[PDB]
């Protein structure tokens, strides 16, 4: 495993002994090889696991999002390029040592063979995205939602620590190999249900669940592009990998547990799909889509099928992808405009065709278009949860109608009608913006030939 | 239709409802109560696999009529009397099917008139 | 190539309401008083090839007279050959 | 694709006599594939057997005893 | 569309609406030509009947009844030119016109075909430079004090001078670009 | 409209029914539910058609009622019938539209048939097209509309159905000539009614051919299709002589009833309209109310 | 389309040939500046009648708002040729 | 007379059948001539700033940040705890979940009871 | 074709009628027939003729790899680490052999479906009931597992079934 | 009211359908016992089919 952490970490010496011109360039070529080099990780096996050591071991659950991990922090580089052309060398440097900290954070994290190294490191992911949403925000609410992203987590996580600690108290140790391999059965008692309830909620306010998704919003608009790239595509994901991680040793009380939970995700990813029916805002819009999809993937961990799980690690593959992709759309519409109201800069599709192609294949991949990548987790996810109770399909099918009709309003509204009229400042799209929206789409295009490379462990 | 009209304005017992026909025993009429022909066994009218709704007792000249059409292809209009005798075929069937109804009818209306004789000798 | 003949219009004079249904609306009008003052004006919707009509059953037997016709050709045709 | 045909402005449009004679003659062939087959085939309108009368038939072949044998 | 509002409607100009209208929808109704003709006559008639009515109180209680019979008898469905706000196509063609100032976006090599074009144009940015600078003090100087109460623009009043406001309107993209 | 929304992509749902019929055939409710279906959308869709004034409207109404003649052709258990159905619906109404098209390009995008007069002669071709696809729609004997629909008529009189769907279906029929007459009489028979600038024009060898093709398929493509698939369902071969035509007198009558209705409007007698008339005009008020009730309760609610 | 181009002498043409049927205008001393209200003695119920006749003849609707200020022919073909964008 | 049109929340009233228009008093009139002056002092200042050619980018437009304000940023510390408000939020809040957990505890009470039984046919159930 | 076995996925004699032309007008099928074959089916075969003797001149082997027999997770001491995973190993192989036996039999269901035609229905109840067998021993081994299913959920779900069945026997035979 | 009228017609129509005078469909073999869902080894009681 060290093959990829160690380049990750000799980022940081190239990147700050780099001329003053050069940053980006080296940057990017070396992540997009980074990259590469982690593509090895996906020949994965039917048995166990790819085990490299004592510390850290490979799955195929989270070989995939170490893929999406190493991917993503090229095309970050590539979106932060625009808006720090007047700032400092020494600024840049630490803006893309910010990067290659969560980076390597993200990568230590997915691997993580034990409970407490899986802790640490997955607080240690919330330093640099405080920094990076509270230092190189725009608006003066920035400080406000950093709070906001920092104690929702931590008031979930404490707790979690303390579980934790306690297990390996009981048990013997926290390895997830003996942690399956030894598991036993949880007594309905009030002490196990609390112990249920600290060790799910820490990774239920990450994804987040529909009452505690309020930081959401706040830390995904007031973020630049590159942290609401990282927030919507892979921090996300990181509350769903520890419930799939978790829910082994938390049987059977999962199936009274989850009814609370499974009645807040069902009746909340309604709630915010009609939310992103009326809004002011392109950001919130694609913030509150996010929050949908994560409900959904909430659903499916929590009604533990196979086909839920598959359905999961597919959906949240496709999500990371396609919310990284809005954002980075909405984000050229704003370094344009400089207001961020979807009402204002209108007829786009009249004056940027190809730009008004990459916002159609993403509203269509964010719809849920088969066989897109989407689909498959949707369907797998539904279908499940189908199998758990006929009644579900009702409120599946009126998000899946929901979902549609505000992907297409955040279209329409944005490409068609006719342009403002006094609104002269929108130049041609440039060639790195376009090649951005192509490397975001075209993975996603290319994973839909082989779905059981996102499938899961339980394909 | 004239029946639905005598059925549904009229009463009920006169005459017969459809699902639940015939009501009487077949020799109840007549004793001697000759039995239905088949032509086609089971295994060709297998093999030529036409239809489970297809399949009764008029199997044999659909039987003719696809092997014209199979045999004759492009001259489509070749075997014209082949459509003639099944369709007549179903005409017999039908029309047998409308006997049986009208039997049926004539039975319960003199059931229904034996009843009431029985009825006015009791009361008398 | 697009349609430049420089096409000219025809004489105003030309368009007079006799002959045509708008006469009649004019006769029931002086009934009561009224004259109406673009009668005129829309003459020509009655006055050139648009003056005669064609009925709903006409319409329908478009072409019957030749396919009746021909009809009859073939049937006296296959009367004579498959009598033989 | 087609030829040079210049406004009216209030008079019949110019007729290209083979439009005219196209119609026609699709027409008259409508017509005669309608009698055509009416005389070639005209049991598919009118029908070909019989609809037989319920009433008409004797209770000798439809079982019916003269209501006191049964 | 081109004219400026006014603060009100006349009695007048909403006779006129209301005969407008009216005529519209009877027509609507009458397909034909003849028996459109008969009835409009008559509806002129029936119009003119209270022409010289000078109480403005039965005036007002006049053509109101009227307004309430048209909406009964209104055609739900009447007939409405294809480019007109309720036509089949009315902004059929709002997505072919594209902005002027796009064209000082191009590149080089595409400006390379089309110079007299760019010449021709570079002469009307250089005319509007000077004119709205002209233009500026125009209407600074005609405007009464506290602000316009009418939505009305003075016309130009000096030998070079042009119409204040007028770059917007003179380079409308087209009526059908393309 | 003439490619997608008239003859390929909205038989699609049928089009499924058709896939899974083994499976339809042995449940009965469900059987019920789309014959109940099929004859309220058809009765329904032919009711708003009689009384619109756009051609395109008219057109895509009469498609809606044939989409639900299929439906109920599968609710009464004969798919391949439906399927046949489908296919003549195909050819002539993409000819309809395609003269619908030409006419709206001559009269330079009008599509009201208050404003289209006299083409009868103005335009030939587009005439004798169009009341080819009139004929081969309303069903007009041994036409390529006459192998599906007749038997369609046929079947539905000769099974164990709703008699309330039978009634509709018959007077679906009686509205399909209607509309049918409503088109040809406003748009070829009177005079002209369009601007007086005259830009009539067809000899174009694209729109003729495109046109021609599909003409000699509603022609003769029933007459072949039919002859030349394998029989797949028992025939209705004896019939009663008056219930073998009534199809055809109701669409004769339905002819007359509308012709007669039509030609009332030559006379220079106004009166304002009935209730009736309101009702099917706005589409039985169904497009006002539920595109305003729902999506207004819907969207302030999401605020 | 297949639209010809049409120019503002046939604008003027068909304005003036449209204005010679109205039967209560006399041909002869009609012109192309001449006033609707003074030069012609017409009602204002008779200029917005013009203004449907010159609707039905150009194929489009004249707004209320502008329709009620044009009184002579001229500024009327005017009006016509800055709606239609007409070069000559 | 005619049947009378009765005006609703999603049909308005139509412009030429208010009672209101008809009644044109002086102070009226005044009324609609400042409302046309303001319009005008808008449209004014909207095309002096539209019309520069020295102008680049985008006409800051005061009411559509007023509106996103007031939509987004103006409704907490506007926010005043009231028996309406309380009493809409418990039951818009709360209902909703508590409705559909009986309905889906229902629903498997009841699959659970047929499945002990044993009297449910799960035959070829093989993907869960 | 020898690529696959005969007796794993069997097939009908495959019986077809002969041509009877009962008229002279010559059919379009057959010479559409020829000219395809003319036209496509030959110098497909001379490629493939070709391709083939370039493997031929090329020729190497691959192996179907065999696993050997573990003690199963009932021969496991409680704690024992090493066993239990040599046992769930096992246990997860048997388990994707199980699914791919499932796999065979429904290609052998739907192949009968799609080729016995208008009558399979009658002419398919042999793969019906073999499917229907196969289905009811695979739900009973691995039905209600569940995600993070291990061989000794497997084995605590056979002793509740097979303790079901024990009481059931003993109470009829006590009955 | 059009569509509840709708619903109750066809309510109605369900409750009084409309039919043929003809008797029921005959088919040979044990009403195709065999060669609708099988089971040959139970020997179903046999159907004989009137003749009329
Ligand atoms: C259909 C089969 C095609 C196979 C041929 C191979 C095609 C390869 C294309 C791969 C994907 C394209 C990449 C996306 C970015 C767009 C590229 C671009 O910049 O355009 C510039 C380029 C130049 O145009 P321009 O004039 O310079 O610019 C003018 C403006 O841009 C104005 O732009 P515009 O108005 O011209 O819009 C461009 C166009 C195209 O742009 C797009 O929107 C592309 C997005 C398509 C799908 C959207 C996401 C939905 C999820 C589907 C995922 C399936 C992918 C399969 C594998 C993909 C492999 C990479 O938009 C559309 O037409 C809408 C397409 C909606 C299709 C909905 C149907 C979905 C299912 C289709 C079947 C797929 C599986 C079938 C399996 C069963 C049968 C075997 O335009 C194109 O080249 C158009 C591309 C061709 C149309 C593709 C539409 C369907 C293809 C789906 C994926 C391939 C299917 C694989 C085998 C199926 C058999
Ligand atoms: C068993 C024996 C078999 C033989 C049976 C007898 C033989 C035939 C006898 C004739 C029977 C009637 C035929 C004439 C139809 C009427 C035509 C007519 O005069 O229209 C002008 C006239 C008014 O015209 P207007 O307003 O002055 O328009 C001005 C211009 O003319 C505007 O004109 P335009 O230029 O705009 O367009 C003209 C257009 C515009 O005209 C219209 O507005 C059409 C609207 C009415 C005609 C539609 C009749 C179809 C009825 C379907 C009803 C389905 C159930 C609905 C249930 C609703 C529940 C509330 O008219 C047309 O295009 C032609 C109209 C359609 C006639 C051709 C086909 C109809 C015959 C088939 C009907 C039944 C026979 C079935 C055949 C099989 C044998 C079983 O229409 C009427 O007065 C309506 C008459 C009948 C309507 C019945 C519905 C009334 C419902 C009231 C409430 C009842 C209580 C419900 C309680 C619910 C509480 C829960
Ligand atoms: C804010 C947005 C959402 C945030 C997250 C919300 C999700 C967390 C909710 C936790 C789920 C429920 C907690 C406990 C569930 C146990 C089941 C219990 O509720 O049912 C009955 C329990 O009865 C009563 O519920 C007893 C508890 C009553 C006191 C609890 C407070 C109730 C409402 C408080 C909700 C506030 C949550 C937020 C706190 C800040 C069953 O009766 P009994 O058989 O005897 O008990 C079985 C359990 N045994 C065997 C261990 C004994
Ligand atoms: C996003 C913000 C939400 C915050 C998370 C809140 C949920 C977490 C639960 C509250 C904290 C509990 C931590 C428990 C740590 C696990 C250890 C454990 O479970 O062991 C139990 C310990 O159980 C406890 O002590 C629980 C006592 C809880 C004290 C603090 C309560 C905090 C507030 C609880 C109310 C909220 C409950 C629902 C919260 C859901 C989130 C909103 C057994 O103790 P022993 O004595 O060693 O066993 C021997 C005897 N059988
Ligand atoms: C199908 C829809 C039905 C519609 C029904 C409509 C009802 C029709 C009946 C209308 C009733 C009236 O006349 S309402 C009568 C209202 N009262 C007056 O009109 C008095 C003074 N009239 C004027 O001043 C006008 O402007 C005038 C002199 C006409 C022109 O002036 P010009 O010199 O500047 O052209």
């Amino acid at each position: 495993m060290l093959k990829i952490i160690i380049p990750t970490t000799m980022l940081l010496p190239m990147t700050w002994m780099s001329k003053h011109n050069m940053i980006w360039i080296n940057a990017t070529v070396h992540s997009l090889l980074i990259s590469l080099i982690s593509l090895s990780l996906l020949n994965q096996l039917g048995e166990n696991s790819l085990n490299f050591s004592l510390t850290f071991f490979s799955d195929s659950l989270s070989a995939p999002l170490l893929v999406l991990t190493t991917w993503l922090l090229p095309l970050m580089l590539m979106a932060s390029q625009s808006h720090l052309s007047k700032e400092t060398t020494t600024r840049k440097k630490l803006y893309i040592t910010m990067l290659i900290l969560l980076q390597l954070f993200l990568i230590m994290t997915f691997t993580a063979t034990e409970l407490i190294l899986f802790y640490i490191l997955f607080e240690a992911t919330l330093v640099p995205t405080l920094i990076i949403i509270t230092r190189w925000g725009n608006q003066t609410e920035r400080l406000n939602a950093g709070l906001y992203f920092l104690f929702y987590t931590l008031a979930g996580s404490l707790p979690l620590l303390v579980a934790l600690v306690y297990i390996q108290n009981t048990t013997g140790s926290l390895n997830f190999l003996i942690i399956h391999y030894w598991s036993h059965p949880l007594s309905n008692s009030w002490s196990n249900i609390f112990m249920w309830l600290a060790c799910i909620m820490a990774f239920m306010v990450k994804m987040p669940l529909y009452g505690l998704h309020l930081w959401l919003p706040k830390a995904h608009v007031e973020a630049p592009i590159a942290g609401s790239m990282v927030l919507a595509a892979v921090l996300l994901k990181l509350g769903g990998y520890g419930m799939m991680r978790i829910t082994t040793i938390l049987n059977p009380l999962t199936n009274y547990m989850a009814y609370p939970f499974l009645m807040l995700s069902m009746w909340g990813m309604i709630m915010t799909s009609s939310i992103c029916l009326r809004q002011t805002d392109l950001k919130s819009l694609i913030a509150y889509s996010s929050v949908s999809h994560m409900a959904l993937v909430i659903v499916a961990i929590m009604i533990q099928t196979p086909w839920s799980f598959m359905g999961a690690t597919a959906l949240m593959i496709a999500h990371g992808l396609t919310s990284s992709m809005l954002f980075c759309l909405a984000n050229t519409n704003y370094e344009r405009v400089h207001s961020r109201t979807m009402i204002l800069a209108r007829g786009l599709q009249t004056l940027l065709p190809l730009m008004a192609t990459w916002w159609l294949v993403a509203s269509l991949t964010n719809l849920a278009l088969p066989p897109s990548i989407n689909l498959i987790g949707e369907l797998f996810i539904i279908t499940a949860s189908f199998s758990w109770s006929n009644i579900t399909i009702i409120l599946m099918g009126m998000n899946m109608m929901i979902t549609a009709l505000y992907s297409l309003y955040m279209l329409i509204t944005t490409q068609r009608g006719k342009y403002t009229h006094h609104i002269n400042n929108i130049k041609p799209s440039f060639t790195r913006e376009n090649a951005l929206m192509a490397l975001h789409i075209l993975p996603l295009l290319l994973l839909t030939l082989n779905p059981k490379m996102i499938l899961g462990p339980l394909y | 239709g004239a029946h639905l009209a005598r059925r549904y304005l009229g009463d009920a017992s006169k005459e017969p409802d459809p699902l639940r026909m015939p009501t009487f025993p077949p020799d109840y009429g007549f004793p001697e109560r000759k039995e239905r022909e088949m032509v086609a066994t089971q295994q060709e009218m297998n093999d030529a696999q036409l239809m489970l709704q297809q399949r009764d007792y008029c199997a044999h000249y659909l039987i003719q009529l696809l092997k014209c059409k199979r045999d004759s292809f492009p001259n489509f209009l070749a075997c014209k009397h082949e459509q003639h005798d099944w369709d007549y075929c179903e005409h017999l069937d039908y029309v047998k099917r409308m006997k049986e109804f009208e039997r049926e009818r004539r039975l319960l209306q003199r059931k229904k008139r034996r009843e009431q004789r029985e009825a006015e000798m009791a009361r008398g | 190539e697009h349609g430049h003949s420089k096409m000219e219009l025809p004489d105003y004079k030309q368009w007079k309401i006799e002959g045509t249904p708008l006469e009649t609306v004019q006769e029931k009008l002086a009934a009561r008083g009224l004259r109406d003052p673009w009668g005129r004006n829309e003459a020509w919707r009655y006055s050139g090839g648009f003056a005669n009509n064609v009925s709903f059953v006409g319409a329908l037997l478009k072409g019957f007279k030749w396919g009746f016709a021909a009809f009859v050709v073939a049937v006296g045709a296959e009367y004579y050959l498959e009598s033989q | 694709g087609g030829v040079h045909i210049e406004p009216r402005y209030r008079q019949f449009p110019q007729l290209t006599r083979s439009q005219l004679i196209q119609a026609e003659f699709f027409s008259a062939t409508m017509w005669f594939w309608i009698l055509w087959r009416f005389w070639h085939d005209s049991d598919a309108v009118l029908g070909h057997f019989p609809y037989p009368d319920p009433s008409q038939w004797t209770d000798e072949e439809l079982g019916i005893l003269p209501d006191d044998e049964d | 569309a081109f004219s400026a509002p006014a603060a009100y409607l006349t009695h007048q100009q909403k006779v006129l609406r209301l005969y407008k209208r009216a005529l519209r929808h009877l027509e609507s109704w009458c397909v034909h030509r003849d028996k459109y003709r008969y009835f409009a006559c008559l509806m002129r008639a029936r119009f003119d009947e209270h022409k010289n009515e000078k109480d403005m109180v039965k005036a007002t209680q006049l053509l109101r009844q009227a307004e309430e019979e048209f909406w009964y008898g209104q055609h739900p469905q009447p007939y409405i030119f294809p480019e007109s706000p309720g036509g089949t196509s009315y902004e059929r063609y709002e997505c072919y016109k594209v902005p002027e100032w796009c064209l000082d976006d191009w590149h080089p090599s595409e400006k390379a075909m089309y110079p007299d074009y760019f010449a021709k144009r570079e002469q009307w940015k250089r005319l509007r430079r000077e004119s709205w600078e002209r233009e500026v003090k125009q209407l600074q100087e005609e405007t009464p004090p506290g602000g316009p109460r009418t939505e009305a623009l003075p016309p130009a009043r000096k030998e070079g001078d042009l119409p204040p406001l007028w770059w917007h309107i003179v380079t409308r993209p087209r009526e059908r670009p393309m | 409209s003439a490619l997608l929304h008239s003859s390929t992509m909205v038989v699609a749902g049928v089009f499924l029914l058709i896939r899974f019929y083994p499976l339809m055939e042995t449940n009965k409710l469900v059987q019920t539910m789309t014959l109940c279906l099929g004859a309220i959308t058809t009765l329904f869709t032919a009711l708003c058609a009689i009384t619109q004034n756009d051609i395109k409207k008219i057109v895509a109404f009469s498609t809606s009622s044939q989409l639900g003649l299929m439906m109920v052709t599968i609710g009464i258990n004969q798919p391949h019938l439906a399927f046949l159905h489908i296919c003549m619906h195909a050819f002539f109404k993409a000819m309809l539209f395609m003269c619908s098209g030409s006419i709206i390009h001559s009269l330079n995008d009008e599509q009201d048939i208050r404003k289209m007069g006299g083409l009868y002669k103005a335009m030939p071709f587009t005439t004798t097209a169009l009341i080819i696809g009139s004929l081969a729609l309303t069903g007009m004997p041994y036409l390529t509309g006459f192998y599906s629909k007749d038997l369609i008529i046929e079947a539905v009189n000769m099974s164990y159905t709703n008699a309330w769907a039978l009634l509709m279906t018959l007077i679906a029929t009686s509205l399909t000539a209607a509309y049918s007459t409503r088109i040809i009489f406003f748009a070829f028979l009177g005079k002209p009614r369009f601007p007086p600038l005259v830009l009539i024009n067809e000899n174009n060898p694209l729109l003729i051919n495109s046109i021609k093709r599909l003409l000699i398929g509603s022609i003769f493509a029933g007459f072949i299709i039919s002859n030349n698939i394998p029989p797949m369902t028992v025939p209705n071969t004896t019939m009663p002589l008056y219930m073998k035509m009534t199809a055809l007198i109701v669409t004769i009558m339905g002819f007359m009833l509308a012709l007669e209705l039509n030609n009332t409007t030559y006379y220079l007698k106004f009166k304002y309209p009935s209730q009736t008339y309101k009702f099917s005009n706005m589409l039985g008020y169904y497009p006002s109310i539920m595109h305003r009730l729902p999506t207004y309760h819907n969207l302030s609610m999401s605020q | 389309s297949d639209a010809p181009p049409l120019t503002l002498e046939a604008i003027k043409d068909r304005v003036l040939y449209v204005l010679k049927l109205y039967d209560k205008i006399d041909p002869e001393k009609l012109s192309v500046n001449s006033h609707f209200m003074k030069d012609l003695g017409l009602d204002s119920l008779d200029q917005v009648e013009i203004i449907m006749a010159m609707e039905d003849e150009f194929g489009f609707e004249i707004p209320d708002i502008d329709a009620e200020k044009l009184m002579c022919p001229q500024e009327i073909v005017d009006y016509i040729a800055d709606k239609k964008d007409v070069y000559e | 007379s005619f049947p009378k049109y009765k005006p609703s929340r999603l049909a308005t009233l139509p412009a030429t059948l208010d009672p209101a228009e008809y009644d044109i008093s002086p102070e009226t009139r005044k009324a609609q001539a400042e409302r046309l002056a303001i319009r005008s002092r808008l449209k004014r200042e909207y095309l002096l700033q539209y019309n520069d050619p020295n102008r680049l980018g985008v006409i800051e437009d005061p009411a559509l940040i007023r509106w996103t304000y007031a939509r987004s940023a103006n409704i907490y510390p506007n926010f005043r705890p009231t028996p309406k408000t309380s009493l809409l939020g418990a039951l818009f809040g709360i209902g909703p979940l508590f409705f559909w957990y009986y309905v889906f505890k229902t629903d498997r009470d009841k699959k659970e009871k047929l499945i002990q039984e044993g009297k449910l046919d799960q035959t070829f159930n093989i993907s869960y | 074709p020898d690529s696959w076995d005969k007796d794993v996925y069997p097939e009908p004699p495959r019986r077809t009628p002969a041509p009877a032309p009962q008229t002279s007008l010559p059919n379009p099928v057959t010479y559409l027939t020829k000219i395809f074959d003319l036209l496509v089916d030959r110098p497909v075969t001379l490629a493939r003729e070709f391709i083939e003797q370039q493997h031929a001149k090329n020729r190497y082997y691959y192996y179907h790899r065999e696993f050997r027999r573990v003690p199963d997770i009932t021969e496991c001491e409680e704690k024992d680490i090493l066993c239990m995973f040599e046992a769930e190993m096992q246990w997860r192989r048997d388990y994707k052999v199980d699914q791919e036996i499932v796999n065979i039999i429904q290609e052998r269901l739907k192949a009968c479906q799609q080729r016995e035609g208008e009558s399979y229905r009658q002419n398919c109840a042999k793969e019906l009931e073999q499917f229907t067998q196969v289905s009811k021993a695979f739900q009973d081994r691995y039905s209600d597992l569940g995600a993070h299913y291990s061989a000794r959920k497997c084995l605590a779900k056979q002793k509740q079934r097979m303790l079901a069945e024990r009481k059931a026997a003993k109470e009829a035979a006590a009955a | 009211g059009f569509v509840a009228f709708m619903l109750f017609m066809f309510w109605v129509g369900e409750i009084y359908p409309s039919y043929q005078p003809v008797g029921p469909k005959q088919y040979p073999y044990n009403d195709l016992y065999l060669e609708r869902g099988g089971d040959p080894t139970k020997e179903p009681e046999p159907v004989v089919h009137y003749e009329i």
